[PDB]
């Protein structure tokens, strides 16, 4: 995505509009809880298997532990993925906050445009023409700045998502 | 020991309830993610997180099937060694 | 020798050569496949690299020591404004009636970029002194519209007072019957008539100005050379090198070269033939 395809009125307005990160912050809390509860589940599952082994030692239960091994491992991998989700959501919220902060405010763009129109309104004798071009260079600098702010935002979000790997289906037991 | 298998089945279903319950409790929060702004980066993030929550829910449903069948197996195991005395 | 690309094709050259901005008068997009295979057939991109000669030219525009700019128009020059409601924000379009010419030099290498319509044309150009620059401009202007120098005498008026007076005069359509404030500053009856025509209903306009780059800064020419063709003559407005004074002049070949020299002598960092 090349957001320099678009003028700064577009990139700046788009980042300032919308509801904010509250709903991402709430989801992060929710993912934390799951991490907590599923770790407890894992820990309870290990204890259940071990106390079954302690209560009835011998070949039948050992074969039961063997047939549970894939699911025990899967459960461990699940918990490791769970503990990464909160982190990365907060990394994304930060990325959004820095994009919001670093983007050029609209007022600054509108002022550039309004100033430029006043010079033109008064340019019968042509003596503001170079100042008019300085303002166009300034506008182009806003376009450039927003372009690179959106580039860095894309790359931060992209890196964060790349660390949230896909859920694998649990293996069976017996 | 037959009784040990029965005890384990109960504990495995209790663990299943907990997995099912935690999934459900927070599902409204994981799936309600909105883009924080109107840009396409924000939207790609929110859309990913919603889909990621949905796939996590399929996954726990699958793991609750796997646990229930374990519990059923332990029970049926216990009724064989108890009905052999 | 010369090359002609549109605004998107120009953006590809920017990407291929990692050039961020060029002159804002060219109205391209900053830089932060099927369109390629067109420039391969025209020999601009050999293998997957920009031709050595064309790369060089584009690098002049990428970082000039000097830009000398000419905005030309057929009819009233609009300074890039298109009146159309559905025009998008930061449109790269230019009005149908405008030709933009940027003359850039890096070291001793003078390059030209001319934007007309959606087409930017790039080529080497021969520039030595203010005369040759005046020539290039007059050639460009004559091509749009032929006119003779107005029948008036050169006069110098205070810049501030002339702007204030020209702003009232504008409110009445630059009518010669409302030219009394300009008459009282000692401007000729003939000049006031010719200037009123040039401002109220021009057949062609030209603004010439320049920009100079030093280490960590830039700066525009303090003066702008402006030419206008109305009923009864081409006239030349430009600021003297200093508050300020506007020269109002018949657009003779001589006074036009004087005006270009004044533009160039009002750059902030001095000598412009040799600067770096």
């Amino acid at each position: 995505m090349h957001f320099e395809a678009y003028p700064p009125e577009v990139n700046s307005a788009n980042i300032y509009a919308g509801p904010g990160p509250d709903s991402m912050l709430a989801a992060a809390r929710a993912w934390r809880s799951l991490d907590v509860e599923m770790t407890a589940v894992q820990r309870s599952f290990n204890r259940t298997l071990l106390s079954l082994m302690d209560a009835w030692a011998g070949p039948v239960v050992m074969q039961l532990m063997e047939a549970a091994k894939p699911f025990v491992r899967w459960l461990t991998d699940l918990c490791v993925q769970l503990s990464e989700v909160e982190r990365q959501i907060h990394e994304i919220v930060r990325a959004y906050e820095w994009a919001h902060h670093d983007m050029v405010p609209l007022a600054q763009i509108y002022n550039n445009r309004a100033e430029r129109q006043i010079l033109i309104d008064n340019n019968a004798l042509g003596q503001f023409t170079a100042q008019i071009a300085d303002l166009d260079q300034e506008y182009d600098d806003f376009w450039d700045e927003d372009g690179e702010v959106m580039r860095d935002y894309r790359l931060r979000v992209s890196d964060a998502l790349s660390k949230l790997t896909p859920w694998k289906a649990p293996p069976p037991i017996a | 020991n037959p009784e040990a298998l029965t005890v384990a089945a109960t504990e495995v279903r209790r663990i299943r309830d907990r997995a099912i319950q935690s999934d459900a409790q927070v599902a409204p929060m994981t799936t309600a993610v909105r883009p924080p702004a109107a840009d396409l980066v924000s939207e790609k993030a929110a859309t990913f997180l919603v889909e990621y929550a949905r796939k996590y829910r399929q996954t726990i449903a699958a793991a609750a099937v796997v646990l229930e069948e374990f519990a059923h197996a332990l029970t049926t195991g216990a009724d064989k060694y108890a009905t052999a005395e | 020798t010369d090359i002609t690309v549109n605004v998107d094709g120009f953006w590809m050259l920017q990407a291929l050569l990692d050039i961020r901005h060029v002159a804002p008068e060219l109205r391209c997009r900053p830089y932060v496949h099927p369109g390629m295979a067109v420039m391969r057939e025209q020999g601009i991109v050999v293998n997957d690299a920009v031709n050595e000669q064309v790369a060089a030219r584009m690098k002049v525009l990428a970082a000039p020591d000097l830009e000398v700019v000419a905005l030309l128009s057929r009819g009233k020059l609009l300074y890039g404004v298109i009146d159309d409601e559905n025009q998008p924000p930061g449109s790269r379009d230019i009005p149908d009636n405008e030709f933009r010419v940027v003359l850039a030099r890096r070291g001793q290498h003078w390059v030209s970029a001319v934007r007309v319509g959606n087409d930017i044309t790039v080529d080497d150009v021969t520039v030595s002194d203010s005369a040759s620059i005046a020539a290039l401009v007059m050639d460009g202007l004559e091509s749009i519209h032929h006119a003779d120098p107005a029948a008036i005498n050169a006069v110098n008026v205070p810049m501030e007072e002339m702007l204030e007076a020209t702003k009232s005069w504008q409110e009445s359509g630059f009518n010669v019957f409302s030219g009394g404030d300009l008459r009282r500053m000692g401007i000729s009856a003939a000049t006031v008539a010719a200037l009123g025509q040039a401002l109220s209903d021009p057949a062609a306009e030209v603004a010439v100005y320049a920009r100079q780059y030093r280490d960590d800064a830039k700066g525009p020419s303090a003066s702008v050379l402006s030419l206008k063709d109305g009923s009864g003559g081409r006239i030349a407005l430009y600021q003297q090198a200093r508050e300020a004074w506007l020269a109002i002049c018949p657009a003779t070949p001589q006074l036009v070269q004087v005006g270009v020299k004044t533009v160039l002598d009002t750059l902030p960092y001095g000598e412009w033939k040799t600067h770096s």
